[PDB]
């Protein structure tokens, strides 16, 4: 067990004040946990609008590393 | 030591059943649920509800230690076990008699003495009880089954001596079919209930079961409340219930009322029970078993006699004498339906499935203890039983002229039910009989009713939160944002 | 610091907390693993097979029981450290010559300075 | 019934105060705070605390109904006053007892026969306790009060029967002024107290104010734990007081402890009171008053008596008997300095503000009863009392040598204290005495001293929730990430 759990660390509600705690708590939880619907569009990317030097190396550090990490 | 608060260690319609009791005494009621009956009836009824988790009797109302646990967090000093489940386990009632709390039942001996179908006979020999010819002790191979049956004659019953819930009986008609049907009672017998020890009796013919609701003091004090029959049965378990039991000479009644009490001051008694016998086609009456529980039919005996049987579980567990001193007369009639969600035209095969709608039938006569209401889950994980229909009436002509009007304003829908059965046999003149006698007996539906029903057609989430140190487990939707 | 009914309830909530349906936490592929203590590893490879003997402690060499080019077995006295006014001693850890003795007694001391090498 | 969980009906000073007496007795605490008190030391330092609501005292501290109420739901069987606030109010009181719970004080018909100043004055007369001239019944009118002054000689005061604060008393010293002075008392004690009644009484010239701390016993046991000097008076409100009382003759002191106890006695008076006594210039002593709850000043009787009244008080209210027998022997000297958060040098006026640094002293001698600490806000919606430092020597002098030292080590900033005060009086040639005698007296610090004292340089949301049979408002911070 190594989850970080809620800790009340100081107060000792009943079990009606902290069933009324975690309803709220959880009401405010931040809705669904992470957008892992996101797709990768690279169309019209911001760094294939700029111009690179015929022999500049940002065209390896910035624009190849752009399009190829994953 | 006194009763203040019960937990219910029980489902369904008795788990109501006894959170109405206990609120008419003014108690404080306890339900416990499985998971899948986290939205039953029963929980919401109680005043308190705790979970047992689990999603099987097995692990959740048969497990001793959560039900004790439950009862501790409960603050219940008194636990009621309803019937099945623990309600006949001795080493319940003492694990709850250990826990400090008032087991509202009979002594843990007493449910020994009288779950060993043996000593059972004992006790019953000695009480003078009348007892079929049956075989003193456990017979040790399938040859003494053969001298029982060349001696008393074929068809003998050949019974598990711990078997329950109508399984544990094997009907052999033929010297020659004794064998192989001994070895099948021993491996199931072994394989069911643990233990391989079986003794064999005269089979009757055509028998009609009869009871004796018993209520017994711990003072001593014995008291028969009336008398019920229920052998309108499908397999070797009740459908149809009555009280009193009809067409009995007075001698019969007479004989059942003594029995009964001498039977239960011999095992020592003392609660609700119930003591279950065979009457033949010749009208002896015969020795069956004494049940150490409430009844599941004892609705009948209350509205022909004017007792709350559970009430009187709670005087009996407070140690109080009865206040009833002699026998009730039997005021009217009553029959019993159980609203099985079975398929009678299927062979009263279960079938699980959606109660869409359920509209009980009210009016006149009419009681209803139901378990479940429109929208309930019936799953396979537990008795198929939905609820009881009780219909009384001043005679039993007019009890099964009411029942005729009630059942078919009864109304179940989203799964197959027995109510087109009890329609049938409440208008069958073999179960209206001729006024002296009627054509009923413990294998008539099977074997002799001409059956005619048409086939019928986000997880919770867990949270562990830490309180000053303490671990505590809050339990929530799962969908709540 | 949350009121239920009136009772100051003091809460702490994690931050990767994710309870009735979500949470955000982790996004960026992050892993969450047992933090290693801030000390040599003392594992399969143990730190005894190095020559020099380190001062395990901030203090003052109040006693220095060995001298340049004494032969040592493993537990003999090298230096006692005073800290806080309690004595630690510190003991060759293998055997071998005491080969760069480069404290004297009364010179303050870092933890992790080599007191000598033990060659 | 025994005293078992302790709500504390109060704030700051002595809320911390009597949460550690509840802790040393091995009882709970319950604290109750208004909003601006949220993170006060005593809202963290009991064992339990509730939200009042409200900003100001009448929105809280105040209300009957949510005392009772954080009453209930902390489960509290009983209920300390404190001083202030509820605490000499009989109707609170009685409302306690009603609700069942212990009340630690005195009893409700004690409290009112001693707050009317008219009774109190009969029950002061029946116990024989000196008396000064004045009018047994209240006044009507001006006419009879000019003839009083023409009988008694000015100068005279005009008392509200009903007061506070010191603000009660308007004081004649021509004959002319009186109907004025009449009128004009009739109408701020009916605005300030509801109540124009009011009485005359002759006018001490340079009075010194003396009291005795009884601690009294439900089944009639009195004991005056010590005599107490609080001459060092603003506006008529205490800023230094002292234990033993200083420079009283064996006389004065016998009759003083006398008349507290039959006064006690008369009034069927019982838990920790004190009864106030004025010492003329002439040195005739003379009643002036019961003070029905503890005192804030307790704390140098507990220096120099060595008991903890607090405890006293939940004893008594356990109904045990008294367990001391005999008034205890003072055993060295004491002062209490109130450590306000008023500008002595813009006259004592009250400063809102940061306490940005707060570092009390230390070492021999020294206690604090703080009700801050650094980080706190002091707003003007509670008395401007910050803490009470204590100093305790073996003797008047050491004491005060002790004291010059913890005044110096005494350390505040953001907003104004009179700790510039304290320690300009505890080198004071007034205050120090010539061996037998003192200068100081009720009005020499607003009429003699030499003042040299230079002039001072997201609403959290709240949910309503339904569970079983409660409702339950939830208070979350008004920016909670979760
Ligand atoms: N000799 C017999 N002839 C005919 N039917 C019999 C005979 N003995 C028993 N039965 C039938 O067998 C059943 C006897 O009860 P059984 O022990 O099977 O179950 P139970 O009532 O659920 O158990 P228990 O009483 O132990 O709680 C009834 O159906 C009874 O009709
Ligand atoms: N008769 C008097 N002669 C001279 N000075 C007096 C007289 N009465 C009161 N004083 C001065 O006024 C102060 C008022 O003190 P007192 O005890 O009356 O305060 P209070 O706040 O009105 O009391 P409480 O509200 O508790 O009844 C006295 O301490 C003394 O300084
Ligand atoms: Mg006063």
């Amino acid at each position: 067990d190594h989850e970080a759990h809620i800790k009340v660390l100081r107060g000792e509600p009943t079990p009606e004040e902290m069933a009324a705690l975690m309803a709220v708590l959880a009401s405010a939880g931040g809705g669904p946990a992470e957008p892992v619907k996101k797709e990768r569009n690279m169309w019209g990317h911001p760094v294939d609008k700029l111009r690179y030097s015929v022999f500049s190396w940002q065209r390896v550090t910035l624009l190849e590393r752009t399009h190829m990490r994953r | 030591s006194k009763i203040s608060k019960v937990l219910v260690a029980n489902r369904g319609e008795i788990a109501v059943r006894v959170i109405r009791a206990a609120k008419d005494a003014g108690l404080a009621s306890v339900a416990v649920y499985a998971e899948p009956d986290a939205d039953a009836p029963h929980v919401r009824l109680a005043d308190e509800a705790f979970a047992l988790g689990g999603q099987t009797s097995a692990e959740s109302y048969l497990v001793f230690e959560k039900i004790l646990d439950a009862a501790e967090k409960s603050g219940a000093n008194a636990i009621h076990p309803g019937y099945g489940f623990l309600s006949e386990n001795a080493d319940f009632a003492q694990a709850v008699i250990d826990a400090g709390l008032i087991w509202i039942g009979p002594s843990p001996q007493s449910i020994r003495d009288l779950g060993d179908k043996v000593t059972a006979r004992h006790i019953a020999a000695r009480a003078k009880a009348p007892l079929v010819p049956g075989t003193p002790d456990p017979v040790k191979d399938a040859d003494e089954v053969v001298a029982f049956a060349k001696e008393h004659g074929v068809p003998v019953a050949i019974k598990a001596a711990f078997g329950g819930g109508g399984r544990g009986m094997k009907v052999a008609r033929t010297l020659e079919e004794i064998p192989e049907l001994f070895e099948s009672a021993t491996r199931e017998a072994i394989a069911a209930f643990g233990r391989g020890e079986c003794f064999v009796e005269r089979y009757l013919d055509k028998p009609r079961h009869v009871e004796a609701q018993v209520i017994a003091d711990q003072h001593g004090n014995v008291v028969v409340a009336g008398t019920r029959d229920c052998s309108l049965q499908r397999r070797f378990q009740k459908l149809v219930e009555e009280a009193p039991a009809p067409f009995l000479t007075d001698a019969q009644r007479k004989e059942i009322h003594e029995s009964a009490k001498r039977i239960c001051k011999e095992a020592g008694y003392y609660g609700a029970g119930t003591v279950e016998y065979l009457v033949g086609q010749d009208g002896l009456i015969s020795f069956l078993e004494v049940n150490t529980r409430l009844q599941v039919e004892h609705p009948v005996t209350e509205e022909t006699s004017g007792i709350d049987l559970v009430r009187q579980q709670f005087k009996i567990a407070n140690g109080e004498p009865l206040d009833i001193t002699e026998d009730p007369t039997p005021r009217g009639h009553s029959f019993e339906f159980r609203i099985n969600g079975e398929d009678a035209g299927r062979g009263f095969l279960p079938a699980p499935g959606p109660v869409t709608k359920f509209v009980a039938p009210t009016g006149p006569g009419v009681r209803m203890d139901s378990g479940v209401e429109t929208g309930s889950v019936i799953g396979g994980q537990f008795d198929s039983m939905l609820a009881k229909l009780i219909v009384t009436g001043a005679t039993r002509e007019e009890a099964l002229e009411r029942s005729r009007r009630a059942l078919a304003e009864f109304t179940v829908e989203g799964l197959a039910t027995v109510i087109p059965f009890h329609r049938a046999v409440v208008s069958d003149p073999a179960f209206i009989g001729d006024g002296e006698k009627f054509d009923v007996h413990t294998r008539w539906i099977e074997t002799e009713w001409n059956n005619t029903v048409e086939p019928f057609t986000v997880p919770r989430q867990t949270v562990v939160v830490e309180v000053g140190g303490r671990r505590l487990e809050v339990s929530l939707p799962g969908d709540l944002a | 610091v949350v009121e239920v009914g009136g009772r100051r309830l003091e809460v702490s909530l994690p931050g990767d907390l994710a309870i009735g349906g979500g949470g955000g936490a982790a996004a960026p592929g992050v892993v969450r693993k047992k933090p290693k203590p801030r000390k040599r590893g003392g594992g399969g490879a143990k730190a005894a097979s190095g020559d020099a003997v380190t001062a395990p402690m901030q203090g003052t060499v109040v006693k220095v029981a060995v001298e340049e080019g004494q032969e040592v077995s493993a537990g003999d006295l090298v230096v006692v450290l005073e800290a806080m006014k309690m004595e630690n001693p510190v003991t060759a850890h293998k055997d071998g010559t005491i080969t760069g003795l480069a404290v004297e007694a009364g010179a303050a001391i870092t933890q992790g300075t080599v007191i000598a090498e033990i060659k």
